RNA sequence: AGAGUUAAAUUAUAACUAAGCUGUAAAAAGCCCUAGUUAAAAUAAAAUAACCCACGAAAGUGACUCUAAUAAUCCUGACACACGAUAGCUAGGACCCAAACUGGGAUUAGAUACCCCACUAUGCCUAGCCCUAAACCCAAAUAGUUACAUAACAAAACUAUUCGCCAGAGUACUACUCGCAACUGCCUAAAACUCAAAGGACUUGGCGGUGCUUCACAUCCACCUAGAGGAGCCUGUUCUA
């Protein structure tokens, strides 16, 4: 309110494209994690149930992390294999 | 492993490393125990999964006159004997 | 499992509390 | 169903093969056609070579039959083109000189512009949401339309004729009436394009 | 990078209060998730919706307004050979990475080891 | 061809013009996409009141207004009323977020509204006013 | 623990425009002193940072600034002393928003529930109480070891010095006592009586109005054709006789 209005959150569309303009600030919004908030904010969420998604978020993320660097690790090994019918 | 230890002589940057004395001393047991195990004429099998050197352990057995096995090791065949290689079948003396 | 005791105890304590309010 | 999955349908189109050499696409279709030993079924009795036969004819005659009397399906066809050649006739010789180079006399072209005007652009299908069915509009497959467009007036003129009036008397009016855009099978697809535009804020029910 | 894990969970070690409750222990497994199909949506909305714009001024007559008409047919067609290529396309291809019938093997090949 | 999506802010001195006029003159167009209706208002920059479309205000119902169609064609209204007092440029501003909100958006360039800009201004407060209660107890 | 301040949102409040706004799977009710934009005090709370793991004995604490300040030259140790989340009580104040209860509107055979609307106590500040939680990380404190050694699962098995508890289950976070600003309250806490069990873990089936993939080819739907349930008759049943 107090701010200088169209700064925030504002993209020029190019050229008349608007359907790629929304899909680019959909994305700085999801990027900078409105979405998920805005989403969220809707009904209240109690401190116990905040806590909870908080930590299921966190594991969910060091499991995937770990998933990729294994698969990253393990991308060579997807060669032909040159001693078949060995 | 764990059990590794003492047969080992240091780390070399993250690398260990295997000391050779401690290793020729078995090397002359071990060559000693095949070589008299192949003497006394005993069935000698070796038996190695490694899909790089199948085909050279093939050919070294092939010439020792010795018997090999490289492929997938089925499950009861030393214990289930009897049925998975023949009615009655002598068991390797020696494996390697 | 233990809920089975916990529900046990919930439901003495709930007419334990309905019978204080009644008299 | 004797017929196993090898079996291809047969052409009956005798100008695909008279000239196969004016283009070379279909010499490299049609050349390893037999070479894979492709089986073909025998070809049905309805079907045949013939120029005075149209498919859409042959759809409609089907439909029309009762139980197996093709016999009767294909004089109440006949009946029916004989019937609207002549009520045409007359009304081009009752007419003058200027609605005679606008008059159409030929019954299949008059057929297949009743049946294309008859033909339905969207459809309605039953969706159950929260326990009700919504009539979700939809767009139609090009043999769903053209069996909707046969099965309305079919429909009509089976059940909404007098039991004097014969069914290739009734079907001489309807044709007309509904290639002049006039006929009660044009109310009904008028009715069932105002019940798509009032039910079209359900759209988004569908998943497809 | 990989987030800390140190100091996380309720240990008998681990001094201070537990930062994480895992729902299932963090062990590594030797077979990915599948792939999963995504939801499909109600197509061709705005040509419709223009289709009818034709009928609601013409009242519902086809030989007033034919471009609209046509392309809603055509927007169907091509949302038919999408939803028919489309189907065989994405459970083969994905641009980024393995199928996951390929990612099972290779996991497979080089597994964990929980145990010993 | 050096283009910035960022806003032209008039600290700068930038020359930029769609129809003869700066970025700081051209009308506004407020968006307020909810998750049962849509409402668009076009005003001037000197915050007047031209244009005002909802999806209720075009014949719908209740639950008729909250698809993007309704939005869609909202925008569509919006946008003659717009060109109707001679408007040919607008700012987007979006609040909120639902179901039609780039129906309204797209709906504005069908009725004849050329969009230079997409402005989010969704109100999120910062732990504020407490919401209501979660559903489906 | 005190003192001072507010960036976002919202609202009491005015102006222009417009007719609906809100409401759900769908509706109805409600408000049309309504809705959108532009300005707007007071109260409440404190987006991202936080993929951080710090402080405090625990409860608990992460919008900003300032003051005071986080014991023990460091073992255990009560019924003694001091604290003790939310909820509730008393007196005074504030009340945007949310909401027990309540009153309407939906659904249901019923719905004094889940769903929507409005609103109260209350959640907010000062002082005084109340002293309870799945107050759980269900793992006591102090210094250690990786020796022997997997009931099962789970957070691996254990030493040395202590304190507090545990003697089948139901009765029973009960009755009767003591004590307590608590008087529908809290702590401690039995017995008669009934049973031969009460329990923790695990395996296999079965089920699931759990979820994710692949399906239905006369099969579920999207759809086609011909019939039953309407009439007479034939025939077989259930009933009266
Ligand atoms: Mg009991
Ligand atoms: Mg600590
Ligand atoms: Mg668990
Ligand atoms: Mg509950
Ligand atoms: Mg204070
Ligand atoms: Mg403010
Ligand atoms: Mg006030
Ligand atoms: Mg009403
Ligand atoms: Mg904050
Ligand atoms: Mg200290
Ligand atoms: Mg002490
Ligand atoms: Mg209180
Ligand atoms: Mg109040
Ligand atoms: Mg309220
Ligand atoms: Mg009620
Ligand atoms: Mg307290
Ligand atoms: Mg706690
Ligand atoms: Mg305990
Ligand atoms: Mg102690
Ligand atoms: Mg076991
Ligand atoms: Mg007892
Ligand atoms: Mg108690
Ligand atoms: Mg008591
Ligand atoms: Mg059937
Ligand atoms: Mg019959
Ligand atoms: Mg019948
Ligand atoms: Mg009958």
């Amino acid at each position: 309110a107090n701010h200088l209005k169209f700064i925030a959150r504002t993209v020029m569309v190019q050229e008349g494209n608007v359907e790629g303009a929304y899909r680019t600030l959909n994305r700085i919004l999801t990027m900078d994690g409105l979405i998920e908030d805005i989403k969220r904010r809707r009904y209240y969420e109690k401190p116990c149930r905040r806590r909870q998604r908080e930590s299921y978020e966190t594991c969910r993320r060091i499991y995937n992390m770990e998933m990729a660097r294994k698969i990253n690790f393990l991308m060579r090994k997807n060669r032909a294999d040159p001693w078949q019918g060995c | 492993h764990r059990f590794m230890e003492p047969y080992l002589f240091g780390s070399r940057l993250g690398q260990d490393i295997i000391d050779l004395e401690q290793t020729a001393a078995h090397l002359q047991l071990a060559l000693n125990f095949t070589a008299h195990v192949a003497y006394r004429e005993g069935i000698i099998l070796f038996v190695s999964r490694h899909r790089q050197f199948a085909h050279l352990i093939e050919t070294t057995a092939r010439d020792c006159g010795e018997y090999a096995h490289t492929r997938y090791f089925k499950g009861g065949l030393l214990t289930n004997a009897p049925l998975l290689l023949g009615p009655g079948v002598r068991l390797p003396d020696l494996i390697i | 499992k233990n809920i089975l005791k916990i529900r046990r105890r919930k439901m003495n304590h709930h007419k334990y509390r309905k019978l204080v309010k009644r008299t | 169903s004797r017929y196993g999955p090898e079996y291809k349908d047969p052409q009956i189109d005798k100008e695909y093969y008279r000239k196969p050499l004016a283009e070379q696409t279909e010499e490299e279709k049609y050349e390893r056609d037999f070479k894979k030993t492709q089986l073909i079924k025998a070809a049905p009795a309805t079907k045949t070579s013939s120029v005075f036969e149209d498919p859409v004819i042959s759809k409609f005659t089907n439909m029309m039959m009762k139980g197996g009397n093709k016999v009767l399906a294909r004089s109440l066809m006949t009946q029916t083109l004989e019937a609207v050649k002549r009520k045409q006739f007359a009304k081009y010789h009752a007419a003058s000189a200027e609605e005679q180079a606008t008059i159409e006399r030929n019954p299949y072209t008059i057929f297949h512009q009743a049946l294309k005007n008859c033909e339905p652009v969207i459809g309605l299908v039953p969706i159950l949401k929260g326990g009700h069915f919504y009539q979700v509009p939809v767009p139609l497959a090009d043999r769903r339309r053209r069996f909707l467009a046969m099965k309305w007036m079919i429909a009509e003129c089976r059940e909404k004729k007098h039991r004097r009036v014969l069914m290739p008397e009734k079907l001489s009016q309807e044709l007309l009436e509904a290639f002049h855009n006039q006929g009660p099978v044009i109310k009904r697809k008028h009715d069932m394009h105002k019940m798509a535009e009032a039910n079209r804020a359900l759209a988004h029910y569908r998943w497809w | 990078a990989t987030p800390s894990l140190r100091g996380r969970l309720a240990r008998l070690g681990n001094p201070r209060r537990p930062i994480l409750k895992p729902n299932k222990p963090l062990i590594l497994a030797n077979h990915v998730g599948e792939r999963r199909r995504e939801k499909g949506e109600a197509t061709c909305i705005t040509e419709m919706s223009v289709m009818m714009a034709c009928w609601k001024q013409n009242e519902f007559r086809d030989e007033a307004c034919r471009k609209e008409i046509q392309d809603f047919f055509d927007c169907a067609s091509r949302a038919e050979a999408a939803r028919k290529m489309r189907s065989i396309q994405e459970n083969l291809g994905e641009l980024g990475s393995l199928p996951p019938k390929k990612l099972n093997k290779l996991l497979h090949r080089f597994p964990n080891k929980p145990h010993v | 061809s050096s283009f910035s999506i960022y806003p032209p802010i008039p600290g700068q001195e930038n020359s930029l013009r769609w129809a003869g006029k700066k970025f700081e003159e051209i009308p506004i167009a407020h968006i307020k996409a909810s998750y049962n209706n849509t409402q668009i208002q076009v005003v001037s920059a000197a915050h007047q009141p031209l244009a005002h479309a909802s999806c209720g205000t075009e014949g719908f119902r209740n639950a008729k207004k909250g698809t993007g169609i309704a939005a869609q064609t909202a925008g569509i209204a919006a946008a003659a009323k717009a060109t109707g007092k001679g408007v040919t440029h607008v700012r987007v501003v979006v609040k909120g977020l639902g179901p039609g909100r780039l129906s309204a958006i797209k709906g504005l360039t069908m009725g004849g509204l050329e969009v230079i800009s997409i402005t989010d201004n969704t109100p999120i407060p910062h732990n504020g006013c407490r919401p209501r209660k979660a559903r489906r107890l």
